[PDB]
């Protein structure tokens, strides 16, 4: 649906690292969880916290070309987590 | 009795919050 | 759960209130009717009511009565917060009060068994309501009653007198609420009304209350019993349940 | 006779405040000459905020408490526009500000305000009214630095035990729970139990959860954490708070 | 010497804080106010106004 | 200064009886108490209550030669009587 954030964009990347960004959503949130795991290949998902006030995270060591996916979610002081945005990236 | 679903709902919830201005 | 808009699908108006809307809805699997209220984000921050909304849904999740009406749950979005409601086809017993003016003996013992059964849940659970009034007691498909609203003029008719003090309070509070809303129904009016804050106060501290004449014998007995300035003098929920007027006139 | 309260019967000075719903000004009674503090609130505002019924209500209550550290309110009238309360002059100010200008409270300071809050308490239970705002923005300090309760999300919710968040039944225990988040908010400089959000802030109160800095002593250590009991039951009495080892070995009473 | 009374739920005599209550004692204020603070004491019009103003001030900053 | 209602006036007149009349208030009043005495005294004052919809009252049974004092307050539900207005008339 039209979530919080809005538009996540890989906006740079290496083999085994890379940098997710998103726009700035105007209302407030505490801070983004962030879950990144290999696509449907059953390893663990992986997760991870970033204060409120950023906008990008970056992610180091994963794997070279392999087809991950990065969730993001943030979430408001009372109501808990809002829908997420989610975004798919191979190597 | 009609129960409208898609971007037609969205619109109805979307108006009725600007009415809710006023 | 997860929820979005997305998730069901929205009919149309089913009455507007001081923050938004609820709707008639339809989760898209499932098919079930329900009720969607919606309440704007920034008349809420606005207000500062933000906080008060957020207990009183976690504390109405917890209870489950077919005589409690019950939330599924709820979810936002950058404008606004959405309550997975029961739906209630036959409206607010306010609204029906106004209608009829007043109720004959049946109709009232059996809405005081729904709401004692609901309310013996409740302190089962060691919660009290604190806010029974008919603004707040929503009629479901059998003209079955819903209790609804749980988190704390007509400001003050249904409190008993150790609420306005400040005082110490228990379970004992929805009984003085109780009887005060079997006089309301039977009468059509609540029996401490008042012109004016102090002079409602007054009468409240001193239970001093009449009844009209055409009020039956039973039913005095039995509001006598529930207004009581005492909290440990009223009566047990069951003790109202097995009341001679109650079994006598209740559906 | 039965003459109303006026305006015309206090001059105005300078204000001692800004509040969410007005200001409060230094006043002057003009037939006896006792200053007073005059606290202004506009109805538009209290109004839009729907609180009205609350401060009606803690009017009449206030009406029917005197305690050397209960703030004295002596009247109220009102305007077209305005609500008007005639309080006793507090001019020390808030313990709040006190709290921020120093960061935290030694043990002396902290026991001799748990013993005054202590005594208020007890006294408010014996005319059976129970759940006062112990918080520190809501405490004054008057003309020898005694505390004043006065009644007219930051760390708002941890004051509240956790029966009062669940709706549930609530007794003079809630008192208890207050004083021990504020014994440690003295101690420390915020609250036990805030948390990034409503949710976390809730599940650690409804469990009990929290840490003590490692410069709190045994003895305070011990007193909170009989305070913030889960049971209420459990709780101390007042007397036993006035009686603690700790309390005795440090408060000024 | 002035102050209304009204008898309560019990039949107890307790005092209407809405009426006029002459403050008959030597007040206990410990306190000394600076000369400057005791000369910003304003009554009449001079302190209707000085209400006014703050008013008017508080009502624009939360926009009634 | 201050009062509700703002301006009071005697609108009318029978020898015996006399309308008084005032300016809707702006604020919501529940009803107003109208009293009304014999300026002089050893008489004791009469009471007597009009809804708040009203901006006008009668004043009957008055005694022709005399001076009365008439009182008008304004009754708000939870803060009570503003403070008060009032008049004088004759005959
Ligand atoms: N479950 C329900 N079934 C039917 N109508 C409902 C239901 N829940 C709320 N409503 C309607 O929603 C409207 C607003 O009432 P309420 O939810 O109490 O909000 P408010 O207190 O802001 O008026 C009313 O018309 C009420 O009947
Ligand atoms: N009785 C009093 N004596 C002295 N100062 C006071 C008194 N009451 C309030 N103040 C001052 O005025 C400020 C504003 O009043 P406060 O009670 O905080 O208003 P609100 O409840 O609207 O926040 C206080 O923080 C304090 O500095
Ligand atoms: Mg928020």
């Amino acid at each position: 649906v039209s979530s919080v954030p809005t538009k996540l964009e890989v906006v740079a990347a290496t083999p085994t690292s890379l940098l997710i960004s998103w726009d700035a959503p105007a209302v407030t949130v505490v801070h983004y969880v962030i879950t990144y795991g290999e696509t449907g290949g059953n390893s663990p998902v992986q997760e991870f916290t970033v204060p409120g006030s950023k906008s990008t995270a970056t992610i180091s060591g994963l794997k070279p070309g392999v087809d991950y996916t990065i969730t993001v979610y943030a979430i408001d002081f009372y109501w808990g987590s809002y829908s997420p945005i989610s975004i798919n990236y191979r190597t | 009795e009609d129960f409208r679903s898609g971007s037609e709902a969205f619109d109805l919830i979307a108006q009725d919050e600007e009415e809710f201005n006023k | 759960r997860q929820w979005a808009l997305e998730d069901f699908e929205i009919g149309r108006p089913l009455g507007k209130g001081k923050f938004g809307n609820v709707y008639l809805a339809r989760e898209k699997q499932s098919k079930f009717i329900l009720a969607l209220k919606v309440l704007f984000k920034a008349q809420l921050e606005k207000a500062g009511v933000e906080h008060q909304l957020r207990r009183e849904v976690e504390i109405q999740s917890h209870l489950r009565h077919p005589n409690i009406l019950r939330l599924y749950g709820y979810f936002h979005d950058a404008t606004r917060v959405y309550l997975i409601l029961e739906y209630a086809p036959l409206g607010t017993v306010y609204r029906e009060l106004q209608k009829l003016s007043k109720f004959d003996e049946q109709r009232t013992a059996t809405y005081i068994t729904e709401l004692a059964n609901a309310l013996s849940y409740c302190h089962s659970k060691r919660v009290i309501h604190r806010d029974i009034k008919p603004e707040n007691l929503l009629l479901g498909s059998a003209g079955e009653l819903k209790i609804a609203n749980f988190g704390w003029a007509g400001t003050l008719d249904y409190l008993p007198p150790e609420m306005i003090e400040g005082r110490m309070h228990d379970e004992k509070v929805d009984l003085w609420s109780l009887g005060v809303l079997c006089y309301e129904f039977l009468v059509g009016k609540p029996p401490f009304e008042a012109a004016t804050y102090a002079e409602t106060y007054k009468r409240i501290s001193r239970v001093e209350f009449a009844f009209p004449a055409f009020v039956t014998e039973g039913a005095r007995d039995l509001i006598s019993r529930l207004l009581k300035h005492n909290p440990s003098q009223r009566p047990m929920l069951r003790e109202v349940l097995e009341h001679p007027w109650i079994t006598a006139n209740s559906s």
